[PDB]
């Protein structure tokens, strides 16, 4: 029997609480389908062959072609219609300085390699490694594969162009022209859209920056080593070939007449019969083409909602900063960055996580010269024997002044109000 | 890398994709003729990053755009007996 | 301007022109017309070209419905969307980055369409920019202060802090900063006076 995971139990009570003293940058990894394959298919010789006497009974079933030439089509520009709506999001294809110091951030592994031809990432070239004659005999049988509008380096040339406007001017280039910022700076101002200070980050900034740099590293091996990660974007490839298989394999079908060779039924028994198998081939040809054309359709419905899903994803956590949970990763939301996969999109997301987390006493307000205080922007805590206010997200206590609490009535209405003392910095001051 | 292409002339200058060939070659009527070209992903741009330089604006654009969804579609009725047999 | 609404109009209309040119095809039965086979034929070889032709006409109309099905599934999701957008950008205001528009987001307004809605978005978008030399913290005192709500900048000479979407410099004083810590582990830290409004 199964097992749901590991049992907790959490240490409730009426004035207790729990703050965080550390945290963690991590960097996650998640791949997204954006296309699939354009396939064109050709009725006569798929149906009849060479037979050119074949070709003329095709003309009494009606308009069966244009019809599967027309839902091919369609399928074929909403591909490109995908690609296009995912990846040309900038109007300017932005470029890095030629120095690369970000204030101790590397950023190597993603940036696009100028000794290769393809100038690709260190991280791009490994996966289009991992995403991968057969193709000429599906050709010799009507089936065939169109170029996809975009290359591949155009492609590259897009997330380059994205890379650099929001490593070199933060979220404003997605708003409007973009304006340029010391990239410490802007990473101390997503600190302040997550809630916490930004002297914490100014005052831990090579923590920080180790902490990144590894995360990256990390990524690179486990993407060099586990082999099973991409399994999204190969599914996408293996359902293609299945579904070209299974219709070449319909052609060595007898749907019920003598042989699957139309040749040998013109040339062993009368026309009179001769039609019927003929007709009976023919039937059963136009049925599995009808049937291939259905699941394409479906799955293309699918790949447009995976790709979709995409550019949303491209809008929200490259060119902002998100609020949503679990959107953009597991933690708080800090970045992303966009890396080109074969037929799909790979984000890379940053978040802070809490860590190594205390024990406190807590209560809801202070009482002082019969009146209550509440914290502005934190929470009150107790060590055991002095009470101080601080930050909800990161321990770092402070003394309880007028200038960080607020009042509103008297101490006879809060449920567990405390007694302590609000220091005034007038008092001191005037005295001096 | 689509194929063989026959009465339009190739030319150097890269513009906005008019009809897509393929393989990042597009096609317009221009001049008159026409001719084939490789498309050009955007125009080009350098942000000025520094230690210690920022950029601030001194003034705004009240801008109003357009988005248009479809909501509903035709309401259609068979009748078999007279489809199928008049 | 309104191709996406009249291309599903075109499409509806296409279909049912193409379930109408299906009845002229015989498939493989001598005549398209039943009347001819019931007055030509003796019932019990008739009844293969009836046949033929039922099963002809049942597969067109199998396949109508089933292309109608997939697009019936796809113009549901586009009124997803839409009901989603009627919600969050004309009842609120949205903080997500180019789902009411492209700029800041202010407001919307709908508008009815044939078969559709069209939304007009107002947005902000900043113009006319400047550059300044800008610190992260300032030094003062053997103490170090952090804008509350702003960013410290400069003009050549002298140090203000400004609000960080439209450029309004204003003096540094003890109501627009908070101290932590000293002057030795920010980088990049200048120097330069506090005001303090009260002495
Ligand atoms: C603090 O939590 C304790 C339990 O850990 C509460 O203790 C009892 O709570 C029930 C619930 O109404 C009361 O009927 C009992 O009278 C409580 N016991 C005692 C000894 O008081 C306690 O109520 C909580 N504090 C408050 C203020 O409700
Ligand atoms: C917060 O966590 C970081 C690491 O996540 C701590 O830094 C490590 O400190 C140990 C000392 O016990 C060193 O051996 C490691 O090399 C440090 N890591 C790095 C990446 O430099 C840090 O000390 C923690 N903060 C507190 C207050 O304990
Ligand atoms: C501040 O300005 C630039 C941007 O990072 C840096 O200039 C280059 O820095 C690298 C790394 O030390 C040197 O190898 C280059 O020789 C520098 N080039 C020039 C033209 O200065 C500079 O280093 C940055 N400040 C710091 C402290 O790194
Ligand atoms: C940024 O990251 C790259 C790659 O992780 C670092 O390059 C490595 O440098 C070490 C020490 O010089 C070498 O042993 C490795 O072989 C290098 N790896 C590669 C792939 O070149 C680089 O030093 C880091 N820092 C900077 C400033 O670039
Ligand atoms: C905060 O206090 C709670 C309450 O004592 C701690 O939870 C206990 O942890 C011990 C671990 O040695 C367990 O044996 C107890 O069963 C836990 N009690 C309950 C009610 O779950 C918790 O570990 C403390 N946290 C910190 C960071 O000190
Ligand atoms: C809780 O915090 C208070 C204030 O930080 C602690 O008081 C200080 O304790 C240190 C070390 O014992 C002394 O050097 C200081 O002189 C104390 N300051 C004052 C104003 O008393 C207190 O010890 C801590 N209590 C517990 C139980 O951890
Ligand atoms: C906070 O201080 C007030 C005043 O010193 C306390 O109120 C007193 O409570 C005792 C209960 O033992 C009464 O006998 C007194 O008459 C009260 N005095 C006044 C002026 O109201 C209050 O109890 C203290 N807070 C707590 C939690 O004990
Ligand atoms: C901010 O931009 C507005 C326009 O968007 C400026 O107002 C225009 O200024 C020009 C030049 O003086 C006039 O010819 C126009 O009549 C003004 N109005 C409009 C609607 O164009 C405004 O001056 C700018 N603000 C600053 C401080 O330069
Ligand atoms: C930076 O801004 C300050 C604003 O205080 C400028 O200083 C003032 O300049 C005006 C000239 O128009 C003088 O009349 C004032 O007396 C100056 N103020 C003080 C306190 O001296 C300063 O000139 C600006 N610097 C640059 C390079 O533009
Ligand atoms: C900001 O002011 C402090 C002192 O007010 C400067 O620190 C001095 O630095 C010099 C080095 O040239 C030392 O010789 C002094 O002993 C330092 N003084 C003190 C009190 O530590 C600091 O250099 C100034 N900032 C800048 C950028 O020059
Ligand atoms: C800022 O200065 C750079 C030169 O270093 C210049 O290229 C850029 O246009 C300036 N920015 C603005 C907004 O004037």
């Amino acid at each position: 029997t199964m097992s749901l995971g590991a049992e907790n139990s959490v240490a409730y009570s009426n004035n207790s609480i729990a703050i965080p003293t550390n945290f963690t940058i991590s960097v996650t990894t998640e791949i997204l389908p954006v296309s699939m394959t354009k396939t064109s298919v050709d009725c006569t010789m798929y149906i009849c062959g060479d037979s050119t006497e074949c070709s003329n009974l095709l003309l009494q079933y009606g308009s069966f072609c244009t019809q599967l030439k027309r839902a091919l089509t369609g399928i074929a520009v909403e591909q490109d219609k995908n690609t296009q709506e995912v990846f040309a999001q900038v109007k300017q294809i932005y470029k890095t300085p030629p120095i690369k110091y970000f204030g101790g951030f590397n950023f190597s592994q993603i940036l696009p390699d100028p000794s290769k031809p393809s100038k690709r990432s260190p991280i791009e070239d490994l996966l289009f490694n991992k995403v991968t004659d057969l193709i000429c005999a599906q050709k010799f049988k009507g089936l065939t594969v169109l170029p996809p509008l975009l290359t591949d380096e155009m492609i590259a040339q897009y997330t380059s162009a994205l890379l650099a406007g929001t490593i070199t001017s933060g979220w404003t280039f997605g708003a409007g022209p973009a304006l340029q910022i010391p990239f410490p700076m802007q990473m101390a101002y997503r600190f302040n859209g997550i809630g916490v200070t930004q002297n914490v980050l100014y005052e831990n900034q090579k923590l920080i920056a180790n902490q990144f740099n590894s995360a990256i590293g990390k990524i690179q091996d486990s993407l060099s080593s586990t082999p099973s990660a991409l399994g999204k974007l190969q599914d996408v490839v293996n359902h293609n070939a299945q579904a070209l298989n299974t219709l070449v394999k319909q052609l060595s079908s007898k749907f019920g007449a003598i042989s699957s060779v139309l040749n040998d039924i013109f040339s062993r028994l009368d026309p009179p019969e001769a039609e019927v198998q003929i007709d009976r081939l023919i039937t059963g040809r136009l049925q599995s083409l009808q049937t291939y054309v259905t699941q394409q359709l479906i799955r293309a419905a699918e790949i447009r909602a995976s790709a979709n899903l995409a550019a949303t994803k491209m809008s929200e956590c490259v060119l902002g900063q998100s609020k949503r949970v679990d959107f953009c990763g597991k933690g708080y939301h800090l970045m992303s960055f966009p890396q080109s996969a074969p037929h799909g999109v790979v984000f890379l997301h940053v978040t802070y996580v809490p860590a190594q987390e205390k024990n406190f006493t807590t209560a809801p307000a202070i009482c002082h010269d019969g009146k209550a205080h509440f914290p502005r922007e934190g929470v009150f805590v107790s060590n055991g024997t002095h009470w101080f206010v601080t930050q909800r997200n990161f321990y770092e206590p402070q003394i309880i002044t007028t200038d960080n609490t607020f009042v509103s009535g008297n101490c006879d209405v809060v449920i567990g109000i405390v007694n302590n003392t609000v220091y005034d910095p007038l008092q001191p001051e005037l005295d001096s | 890398r689509a194929g063989c292409l026959i009465g339009a002339e190739y030319v150097n200058n890269s513009y906005e994709c008019d009809i897509p060939i393929g393989a990042g070659i597009c096609a317009s009527y221009q001049t008159q003729s026409i001719i084939a070209y490789t498309m050009s992903l955007g125009a080009e741009n350098s942000v000025a990053y520094s230690n210690n330089s920022i950029a601030i604006p001194t003034n705004f654009t009240i801008s109003v755009t357009t988005e248009i969804l479809p909501v509903s579609m035709t309401k259609t009725s068979v009748d078999c007996t007279m489809y199928i047999c008049g």
